[PDB]
């Protein structure tokens, strides 16, 4: 709740290759680049085990605790 | 100045991803010298003093200053 | 990842025809030999690798293989063949990247007696042969005394007229020797880690897993070749106008410069000549060169006072004279003059060597198109003028291009400012952007001109003793110790940045018989893409840093600018929008069809110039200024 | 497709704070999506440091600057 899909996914992926995807202007350009990115990315989420919640706007209760036990 | 002197509930703590803050004696032999305070930063997590400044009374900027 | 060189007619500028070429391929550990009636095959096999994501491997193939390749499938096969610049490797490229410390490393070389004499240093493929121990011979020479015990002759050149068996075998000697020095390339662990076995990877691992260095200086190479196939336009008839301009005056001046000195001949280009003459006018030598008499030094020659009026009016003549002879042996009379080397398109073609020297900053040869007299340089002016767009035609209205000349401002000081906000936490880069920096460069040194600051901090900066420092105050080597030492006292964080760096690389140092013996910690600087730069002596070695900085920002620049303007929309080429006529450290001077896409070079380059600092985090800001013209004299 | 979209269209590190360096050493600018946080004592130079940054962005780097005084 602090930080959306794409911003944790950028940090899950680096961490997954040992790298901080997120400091550095120069790694997150080099996948892009030269097709990097869908590597890793597909290495990773590629199993479907990795799911998340994105809202930002002033998550509440009802009904959010609603979609953490649906 | 510290997270603690913040005005606000402990929200601000929490929300701010990164917090600058300035210090400065307006009362002592440099006023126009201002210190330049990393208290929170998510993006890297490095806090603490990061450099100065001065107050060019002529031109009204923030100038970088050596230390 | 397959390795590969081939073998044609003649050289890129009239090649006619294939004639064989092998593929090493590594999954399948065997080569394959292809001969005339097989060229079409070699480029589906090419084809192949590209749709596999791998690898293809040549030896100068970004200059020379690879434009071949496209040209010979249209004349020849009638297809369209273009190789994407991200599968493909160019062994040279790496050898001038990694190995650019060749000159030391040749020391040990020589002593074994396993590096010819014509081949020291060089980075040829069959150069590396005996370095690797692969020269099993040369095809040249198994050519020349075979043809002997043949009968006929041989003419310069006359090898490559026809395929031949022992072309194809050579041929295979020049592939062996590729992979063989790649994997020596690729054992070098700064730039290739271990990690990941490169020779068996995809194009999308080899460039990211690789030194950030390898990737540039592949993207340098084959924009830099791309420019020298563009080349620069040319006004043949305005230079023809100014030999004649210069060979009236170099007989007018040699006339009056006969009637002052007889004989028994004056000579316009002699050192036998002024030697034999001012020391019989009363002129006393204040400086000589070397072992005996004195050069030609243009340097005392504006200070030489005789008591002859005549003789004393004839230097001025002198001075002229050698001058004009500069021009015509660069414009008409030299080996490598400009009228030589104009094509049969209207363009002087001038190569460019990427990564020829330890910081990264190009040579240019054949002609040197980056010592073309400066407008402010006498006949300058009209040098400049016969380099332009305006002396291109156009692919369509024939209105003739535009040029836009954009260069670094002032990426000198700049980079220094980055390398000394380490220790002044931006100080001296906020004195770059509020401006004025020689003005405080000049308070700090206490000089009593902005003009003497300039030349001060350039001079101070590189390693200049005080003889240049002290004739700025009209002294010598005396003046010059208070000048430096005061600027470092106003500055620490200059004297700083020299003091963290230069004790990076030692641990301790030693003076044996007047040598120092400095322990090392690594005899190269760090980049900023992480590949080797080599310096010498830590009594300076700043000058290396900076030009380092400098040259790696401006290969850069010129890449993603490029990038942009082929993102945005532009066509690269005469037949496009824009075209690369000129690399010139600093400045570039780019061709455009109308003042539209001008406008928009102009523009992108500002916004890659700014997209490189963000890249590696610079420090100090960089900026860049375009002017829009005809020709070069205009575009500076 | 959206982390492919982010990663590629925003401006990384969309600006560096200008007035002194160092902040960059530790902060590398403000991204897209951040909430950046300035504070100090009764005029000693909040709205001033602000008002740089605002300046400097809408200027040099050409950034859409909004202004809530």
């Amino acid at each position: 709740l602090e930080e959306s899909v794409e911003e944790t996914a950028e940090d899950l992926i680096g961490l997954h290759n040992r790298v901080r995807l997120r400091q550095s202007d120069s790694l997150k350009r080099e996948i892009i680049e030269n097709g990097k990115f869908d590597q890793w990315f597909d290495e990773l989420f590629g199993n479907d085990t990795f799911h998340l919640y994105d809202s930002f706007a002033e998550a509440e209760t009802d009904r959010l605790l609603a979609k953490l036990a649906y | 100045v510290s997270i603690t002197d913040l005005r606000g509930s402990g929200a601000l703590r929490q929300l701010s991803d990164t917090i600058i803050a300035l210090e400065r004696n307006q009362q002592g032999d440099m006023p126009n010298l201002v210190l330049v305070r990393i208290l929170k930063c998510r993006f890297t997590g490095d806090t603490g003093i990061a450099g100065y400044m001065e107050y060019n009374k002529e031109t009204g900027w923030l100038e970088p200053s050596s230390y | 990842m397959i390795v590969s060189a081939i073998a044609a007619n003649a050289l890129l500028e009239s090649v006619t025809k294939f004639h064989c070429g092998v593929i090493y391929d590594y999954s399948t550990a065997e080569y394959v030999s292809y001969r005339p009636s097989d060229f079409g095959a070699y480029l589906d096999a090419l084809e192949a690798e590209v749709a596999r994501g791998g690898l293809i491997v040549f030896h100068n193939g970004h200059k020379y293989d690879v434009p071949a390749l496209t040209k010979l499938a249209k004349l020849q096969l009638n297809r369209e063949f273009h190789l994407p610049r991200e599968n493909c490797i160019d062994t040279l490229v790496l050898s001038r990247l990694i190995h650019s410390n060749l000159k030391d490393t040749d020391m040990g070389l020589l002593r074994s007696g396993k590096l010819p004499g014509k081949r020291f240093g060089s980075h040829a493929l069959e150069a590396w042969g005996y370095r690797l121990g692969e020269m099993k011979g040369e095809y040249k020479d198994d050519f020349k005394r075979m043809l002997e015990e043949q009968g006929e002759e041989y003419v310069d050149g006359m090898e490559w007229w026809n395929f031949n068996e022992e072309m194809m075998d050579y041929n295979v000697q020049d592939v062996v020797v590729t992979k063989a020095l790649l994997e020596k390339l690729l054992s070098d662990k700064h730039y290739f880690p271990p990690e990941i076995d490169f020779t068996d990877v995809g194009y999308t691992t080899f460039w990211s897993e690789s030194l950030e260095a390898v990737d540039i200086e592949h993207r340098a190479a084959w924009l830099l070749a791309k420019q020298e196939r563009n080349g620069f336009p040319f006004d043949t008839k305005a230079i023809e106008e100014l030999y004649v301009e210069l060979a009236a005056r170099r007989s007018e001046l040699l006339r009056k410069l006969t009637e002052t000195f007889g004989s028994w001949v004056f000579n316009p280009s002699s050192r036998d000549h002024i030697q034999k003459k001012l020391q019989e006018a009363g002129w006393v030598p204040t400086k000589y060169t070397d072992k005996g008499a004195p050069v030609v030094d243009d340097e005392v020659l504006e200070g030489v006072r005789v008591d002859d009026p005549e003789k004393q009016a004839a230097i001025d003549l002198i001075k002229e004279y050698l001058m004009i002879q500069k021009r015509i042996g660069q414009s008409a009379e030299g080996d490598k003059a400009w009228l030589r080397y104009v094509a049969e398109d209207g363009k002087i073609h001038g190569s460019v060597n990427p990564n020829g020297a330890v910081t990264g900053r190009a040579t240019h040869a054949f002609p040197n198109l980056a010592q073309i007299p400066g407008v402010r340089s006498p006949y300058g002016e009209q040098c400049r003028a016969a380099f332009g767009a305006e002396h291109h035609l156009d692919g369509i209205t024939g209105k003739p291009w535009v040029q836009a000349g954009i260069d670094a401002s002032g990426l000198e000081l700049r980079c220094l400012a980055h390398f000394m906000a380490r220790f002044d936490n931006g100080e001296y880069a906020h004195e770059i952007l509020n401006g004025d920096i020689h003005t405080k460069n000049q308070i700090a040194a206490e000089l009593p001109t902005r003009d003497n600051a300039k030349t001060f901090i350039y001079g101070f900066l590189y390693g200049a003793g005080d003889e240049k420092i002290g004739q700025i105050v009209g002294a010598g080597k005396e003046r010059g110790k208070e000048l430096k030492k005061k600027f470092l006292e106003n500055t620490p964080a200059i004297a700083a940045l020299r003091e963290s760096i230069q004790q990076t690389l030692v641990e301790s140092s030693q003076w044996v018989a007047g040598e120092q013996q400095v322990k090392w910690k690594r005899r190269w600087i760090k980049g900023l893409d992480g590949r080797k730069v080599h310096v010498r002596s830590p009594h300076a070695a700043l000058n290396t840093l900076l030009q380092s900085a400098g040259a790696l920002i401006c290969k850069l620049w010129i890449i993603k600018t490029e990038e942009m303007l082929v993102e945005k929309g532009l066509k690269h080429g005469w037949d496009g929008d824009f075209a690369y006529m000129a690399w010139v450290h600093d400045e570039i001077q780019v061709g455009c069809r109308t003042e539209e896409i001008a406008q928009v070079v102009i523009e992108t380059a500002q916004e890659a110039m700014r997209w490189v600092g963000d890249h590696w985090n610079f420090r100090c800001l960089l900026d860049t200024e375009g002017k829009m013209g005809p020709n070069w004299a205009i575009c500076h | 497709e959206r982390i492919r979209e982010h990663l590629s269209s925003e401006e990384s590190v969309g600006l560096l704070f200008s007035g002194c360096t160092g902040i960059n050493d530790k902060t590398l600018g403000a991204r897209g999506g951040e909430v950046i946080m300035v504070t100090s004592g009764s005029g000693m130079g909040k709205s001033t440091f602000v008002r740089q940054q605002a300046l400097q962005w809408g200027t040099a780097m050409g950034k859409k600057v909004g202004l809530a005084m």
